DNA sequence: GCTAATAAACTAAAAACTATTATTATGG
DNA sequence: CATAATAATAGTTTTTAGTTTATTGGG
């Protein structure tokens, strides 16, 4: 996951459009393109229902998912 | 807003109550008791915020606070008991009439101004507010004024009173039920029941006040006095009160927090609550809950228009309630609230609303379906316009499902069910059902608190039937089950 | 191969309407 | 610092949100 956020854009207190990433540590560019080629072709059924995101994660207990058992 | 409703029974007993009347059944009499006794039993099973009374005109023995002549007051202005029923209960049938005329007689002479003056009497001795007043008459006089033209104009005159008082009196055929042979005289100024009467529908309360009179807040600035009211309620039995066996005596009930270490007894301010999670014992205080049931003050936040396309029927919650504008302390809220619901064929979409019904409790987010002002040719306006309560469920609300997926069907058994459900065809009505527990546990209570040998079981439709659809679809119903190995075992 | 998430009462329910009694702003 | 006063406070009842009974449930 990366340190900052990914993906009404603006309603209260929104997230930044973009940033720049030609200058971040050519280190963090080399592995975020090898989790990307390993993770295109696998990322898990969890993120096919929904993505735990840096900021959806932090802003509401997300993998909490209050629920009941089976019925 | 409350109030009581009176009706009062006023029957003949002179000659005319007690005789065949062209017929070989039971007098008049009998079934004007029976009747009596009917709604009195719905009365009972209804309201129990309503008073009821019986007077006798021709008399004996007479029998009535001002002690006038052929006047006999059975049961005054009071709620119905079973005390009364059986009391009424005593003079039916022929027992009954034999009875009656035993310990009353027949044979006197009406006064009609007498009777109303009666009437008006008890009607003064109540000290409760009347919300409504009501008389009924039945006999089988079309014109009993033969006699002195007085007596009639007295009448006149004492009907005129009671009717600038607020008195209404009604009288129906007994004699000759049908042909317009009845109210000879009295179609002057005095303006068929029998089986509505001796229906005797019951297990049905009375709204007698709305309540939450809230705030449209469309903003931090305006807001509109608005009520919103109930429309379904799931009724249910009055709860049990605890009794004595040996004295039927209340019990004043008395529970309290306790302490067998000392034997003291605990305030309510030093029990604190508690929690338990992981590895810590959390306690918290009562009040500190009540602030955590808390959010914020009772109202409505317009939150926007949403198109009526995200509502589904099979999102749900508790019933959605009506609302109507209530202008007591915000003026013009009527006017603007009208505005808007009449026009509602643009405004399809949506009102969205956050809703926090009462102090002290989360709020729920609520669509605002614009109710339609369906006013029927006969006057009547069916939910007059307004908006929908619909709750709108939250992510935590719904319960995941197996995802077993299954693909379409074979179309020639849809067309063969089509054709089964087309012919079982059922004309659905929103009054046509009631629910058996309770209109049988209303039956227990009328049948064992009278002398009653056994209970009445009332029949229910909600009990399907054995045969009834099945020939009113036919054998085409196991004809055209065609399925093979069916999964019965 | 002995621990059910059921829903009947659990428990005592933040409710107004229509009815009277304590304060005053004032005659003195 | 008085008295033909006066009213803005209270008090009874409707109806929702709290909790116990009871039945499908294994290492």
């Amino acid at each position: 996951f990366l340190p900052f956020s990914l993906g009404g854009p603006f309603r209260l207190g929104g997230h930044g459009p973009s940033f720049p990433l030609k200058g971040i540590t050519e280190q963090q560019k080399e592995g975020l393109e090898i989790v990307k080629m390993v993770m295109i072709s696998l990322e898990g059924e969890d993120g096919l229902d929904e993505i735990y995101s840096f900021s959806e994660s932090l802003r509401k207990l997300c993998v909490f998912k209050k629920i009941e058992r089976h019925s | 807003y409350s109030g009581r409703d009176s009706l009062i029974f006023l029957v003949d007993a002179s000659k005319a109550m007690f005789e065949s009347q062209s017929e070989d059944e039971l007098t008049p009499f009998d079934m004007s008791i029976q009747c009596i006794q009917s709604v009195y039993i719905s009365k009972i099973i209804s309201s129990d915020r309503d008073l009821l009374a019986v007077v006798f005109y021709g008399t004996e023995k007479d029998k009535n606070s001002v002690n006038f002549k052929n006047i006999y007051v059975l049961q005054e202005l009071d709620n119905p008991g079973a005390k009364r029923i059986l009391e009424l209960d005593q003079f039916k049938g022929q027992q009954g009439q034999k009875r009656f005329q035993d310990m009353m007689g027949h044979g006197s002479d009406y006064s009609l101004s007498e009777v109303l003056w009666v009437c008006a009497n008890l009607f003064s001795d109540v000290q409760f507010k009347m919300s409504h007043k009501r008389i009924m008459l039945f006999t089988n006089e079309d014109n009993p004024h033969g006699n002195d033209s007085a007596k009639a104009s007295r009448a006149r005159t004492k009907a005129g009173d009671l009717r600038d008082t607020g008195i209404f009196l009604d009288l129906m055929h007994l004699k000759k039920p049908g042909g317009f042979d009845i109210s000879l005289f009295y179609r002057d100024i005095i303006s068929s029941k029998l089986e509505d009467l001796l229906r005797k529908v019951r297990a049905k309360e009375t709204r007698k006040r709305a309540l939450s009179r809230l705030k449209l807040k469309l903003n931090k600035d305006i807001v509109i006095s608005v009520g919103i009211y109930n429309l379904v309620q799931k009724a249910l039995k009055p709860p049990p009160i605890k009794l004595y066996r040996e004295t039927n005596e209340p019990v004043k009930t008395k529970t309290r927090t306790f302490n067998t270490s000392t034997g003291g007894l605990l305030l309510p301010s030093d029990t604190k609550r508690s929690q338990i999670y992981g590895s810590r014992q959390i306690i918290l205080e009562k009040e500190e809950t009540e602030e955590l049931k808390r959010f914020d003050d009772p109202g409505l936040m317009l939150m926007g228009f949403k198109p009526l396309v995200l509502l589904k029927k099979h999102h749900y919650l508790r019933p959605s309630l009506f609302v109507y504008p209530e202008e007591s302390l915000v003026i013009g809220s009527s006017t603007l609230f009208s505005a808007l619901l009449i026009k509602c064929l643009e405004k399809e979409v949506a009102a969205l609303c956050r809703y926090t019904p009462r102090r002290n409790i989360p709020p729920y987010f609520v669509a605002l379906v614009p109710q339609e002002e369906e006013l029927d040719d006969q006057k009547i306006q069916v939910t007059p316009p307004g908006f929908q309560l619909v709750f709108l469920p939250f992510a935590d609300d719904k319960r995941k499902m197996p995802f077993t997926e299954k693909i379409m069907a074979t179309p020639e058994q849809v067309g063969k069910m089509k054709a089964i459900v087309e012919k079982l065809r059922f004309t659905y009505r929103s009054d046509s059902f009631e629910n058996p527990v309770l209109q049988q546990h209303f039956r227990n209570l009328e049948a064992l608190a009278l002398d009653l040998m056994e209970p009445e079981q009332a029949v229910d439709l909600t009990l399907p039937k054995v045969e009834a659809m099945n020939k009113r679809l036919g054998s085409l119903v196991d004809e055209f089950k065609e399925l093979v190995y069916p999964p019965d075992y």
